């Protein structure tokens, strides 16, 4: 997603991303959500394995 | 067999063993870029006089 | 998952450090079993309810 390379399952999320907010991070500074550039819906990431 | 490989032994005692992941996670790839379509100015940078 | 989360290249690189994840997992499992043993020794003195 727009250079945000990452392996993991993408699933629809219930987050409340503000319009300016784009990525969405967590405590460990690891991207756990992305706002899709095509559709403004957000998708959270769960690692596989 | 996963448990046996985790312990590096061919015999396994009785109990609970937390097993390491010897499995194949990934399936495919997805690339979602913005739709912007116009060539970048490069002839005026490299081919300029 | 902590060091080289769902990255096969990083897992292959981590395999060159030997049995380091195994040692940490063994220590943590021992600590957890010790906690269970602590609770059992403190409370399960008499086995007549
Ligand atoms: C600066 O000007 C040069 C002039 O040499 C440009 O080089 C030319 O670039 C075009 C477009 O890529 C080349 O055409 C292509 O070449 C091959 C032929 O085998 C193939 O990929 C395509 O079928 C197409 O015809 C052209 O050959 C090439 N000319 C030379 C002499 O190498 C260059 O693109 C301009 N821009 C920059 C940023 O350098
Ligand atoms: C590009 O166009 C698509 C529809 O074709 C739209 O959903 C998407 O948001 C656009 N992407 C941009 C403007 O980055």
């Amino acid at each position: 997603f727009n250079g945000l390379t990452g392996t993991g399952v993408l699933t629809e999320s219930n987050k409340k991303f503000l319009p300016f907010q784009q990525f969405g991070r967590d405590i460990a500074d690891t991207t756990d959500a992305v706002r899709d550039p095509q559709t403004l819906e957000i998708l959270d990431i769960t690692p596989c394995s | 067999s996963e448990t046996k490989c985790t312990l590096k032994s061919f015999t396994v005692e009785k109990g609970i063993y937390q097993t390491s992941n010897f499995r194949v996670q990934p399936t495919e790839s997805i690339v979602r870029f913005p739709n912007i379509t116009n060539l970048c100015p490069f002839g005026e940078v490299f081919n300029a006089t | 998952m902590y060091i080289c989360g769902d990255s096969t290249e990083c897992s292959n690189l981590l395999l060159q450090y030997g049995s380091f994840c195994t040692q940490l997992n063994r220590a943590l499992t021992g600590i957890a079993v010790e906690q269970d043993k602590n609770t059992q020794e403190v409370f399960a003195q008499v086995k007549q309810i």
